[PDB]
């Protein structure tokens, strides 16, 4: 396959967040959520290992569906719950992804924020698809598929 | 919150057949790679089988020392993976585990006995102290768990309350029989002006709650 | 088909004193990981990716290494450390193990606390009579036990039993069980159970008369 594995995954995920204005009533978390951290200063984490940066992702896409999942746990049968949820359709070829070039599931980890902001889980996605993974798509790769 | 529970082990017979279930809860199954992990005092822990998640294809692989003989599968439907055994050796003989996420979540384990022999339940006897009682501020008391196979037995005091001060002993194989015992102190107000109780179970249907209590000169 | 080597296999130590446990890989491996596992429960996740700490672990421990050589660090131990600690590595398949290192705790000496039991009277009804000993929470394990019947040894249909070291204080305990029929115990009237040990040069002795 591609390094266009996170391009049609950027894509098909743009679409969805688009859909959130479709859903009356859509109400702030009633727990705040940890998400995969959408820091913006990753020049330190070039540096390390191959391997290790990879590492550090597949840990921080497992907390993501984790989170999506808990969000999508504080509530009811709805619209938001529903949406947030083709979103982890999304997040589960990215993991998928990772754990075969990897050979191992590795357990929720990193450095984390909290939010109540539904918005902001389906923005840490979309940023850590931009970031971390992309710094780590360009150097050719062992592929990404 | 995540929790896995094995069921199905107990005595086989070498060249039989068992199958293992494992029951998962708490986190979405089919997001989870499984492996089976098996342990004994000579060879250790081994790794047995792995079976990957929807996402990763359900790819399978197996111990060298198993390909033939077990087979691995999954139900996502039903949260589950098993282990079907086949032509059992006595060196699979061992406590059985399954694990989920690549070793991050771990069952309590079943114990499967590869043996010919069948199964005996045990005799439940109360050790209570010498008649000439020499009361003192500690007392000791015990339950004797004698003749029984396979393993294991396990035993409580007054449904696990009575924690502290308690020794079960490691069993002792003797002739083809396991003999087994713990011992319980306790301040001498405690007993008998209360009760202490041994619950012993034996899987293969046993379970006897002994009574103990001070014998009559 | 990569093998695992384990050095201390078993090591002992105080609390406040730095233990290093090695693992030696026969080829090279980009990771390692790391259980401990305490008799009577399941292995867990204790390190992985070589230097991450498991959800539960104290920062008192760090994993390190490369390539063919990886260690576990801990700067100062405490006591609810004591366990096996088995490395594992995940560079293809089969998944295989090192075999473990125990490491036990070292304390000062504690004289065993001796008592004896008789036959109950519903191993009596049914043909037998095992008299029990318990000798309860002494240090170091070493110990020795003789039955003496009527004032002679006895050897023969004598069963010991050792535990692991206690979680709480740092002791070991010992069941001794003779058994005999019950004929042959009701021919008798003295069972004695003798404890030599470390502690002392003069042995513990607990008995019953069997006539009260």
């Amino acid at each position: 396959c591609d390094l266009r594995v996170l391009s049609k995954l950027l894509r098909d995920s743009h679409v969805l967040h688009s859909r959130l204005s479709q859903c009356p009533e859509v109400h702030p978390l009633p727990t705040p959520v940890l998400l995969p951290a959408v820091d913006f200063s990753l020049g330190e984490w070039k540096t390390q290992m191959e391997e290790t940066k990879a590492q550090d992702i597949l840990g921080a896409v497992t907390l993501l569906l984790e989170g999506v999942m808990a969000a999508r746990g504080q509530l009811g049968p709805t619209c938001l719950s529903s949406l947030l949820g083709q979103l982890s359709g999304q997040v589960r070829l990215l993991l998928g992804a990772l754990q075969s070039l990897l050979g191992t599931q590795l357990p929720p980890q990193g450095r984390t924020t909290a939010h109540k902001d539904p918005n902001a889980i389906f923005l840490s996605f979309q940023h850590l698809l931009r970031g971390k993974v992309r710094f780590l798509m360009l150097v050719g790769g062992s592929t990404l598929c | 919150e995540v929790k896995l529970e094995e069921s199905g082990g107990g005595l086989v017979q070498p060249g039989g057949s068992m199958k293992l279930s494992c029951a998962a809860s708490g986190f979405t199954f089919s997001d989870a790679w499984m492996d089976w992990v098996r342990q004994s005092p000579e060879k250790g822990l081994e790794w047995v089988a792995e079976i990957r998640s929807k996402v990763n294809n359900h790819a399978i692989h197996y111990a060298e020392s198993v390909k033939g003989r077990f087979t691995v599968s999954r139900d996502d439907s039903k949260s589950s993976v098993y282990l079907q055994m086949n032509s059992l050796r006595a060196e699979d003989t061992g406590i059985y585990y399954c694990s989920g996420w690549s070793f991050l979540y771990w069952g309590q384990g079943t114990l499967v006995t590869v043996s010919a022999a069948k199964t005996t339940p045990p005799s439940v006897y109360p050790l209570a102290p010498g008649s000439a009682a020499q009361t003192n501020s500690m007392v000791t008391l015990g339950c004797l768990v004698k003749g029984y196979f396979p393993e294991p037995v396990t035993v409580t005091w007054n449904s696990g309350s009575l924690s502290s001060g308690v020794h079960t002993f490691p069993a002792v194989l003797q002739s083809d029989l396991y003999t087994l015992s713990s011992s319980v102190t306790v301040p001498s107000s405690t007993w008998p002006s209360e009760t202490v109780t041994c619950n012993v179970a034996h899987p293969a249907s046993s379970t006897k709650v002994d009574k103990k209590i001070v014998p009559r000169d | 088909q990569v093998v695992l080597t384990q050095s201390p296999g078993i090591m002992s130590a105080s609390p406040g004193e730095k233990v290093t446990i090695t693992c030696s890989a026969s080829s090279s491996v980009s990771y390692m990981y790391w259980f401990q596992q305490k008799p009577g429960t399941s292995p867990k996740l204790w390190i992985y990716s070589t230097s991450n700490l498991a959800s539960g672990v104290p920062a008192r421990f760090r994993g390190s290494g490369s390539g063919t050589s990886y260690s576990l660090t801990i700067s100062r131990m405490e006591a609810e450390d004591a366990a096996t600690y088995y490395c594992q590595q995940r560079s293809g398949y089969p998944r295989t193990f090192g075999g473990g290192t125990k490491l036990e705790i070292k304390r000062a000496d504690a004289a065993p606390t001796v008592s004896i039991f008789p036959p109950s009277s519903e191993q009596l009804t049914s043909g037998g009579a095992s008299v029990v000993c318990f000798l309860n929470n002494f240090y170091p394990k070493d110990i020795n036990v003789k039955w003496k019947i009527d004032g002679s040894e006895r050897q023969n249909g004598v069963l010991n039993s050792w535990t692991d070291q206690d979680s709480k204080d740092s002791t070991y305990s010992m069941s001794s069980t003779l058994t005999l029929t019950k004929d042959e115990y009701e021919r008798h009237n003295s069972y004695t159970c003798e404890a030599t040990h470390k502690t002392s040069t003069s042995p513990i002795v607990k008995s019953f008369n069997r006539n009260e």
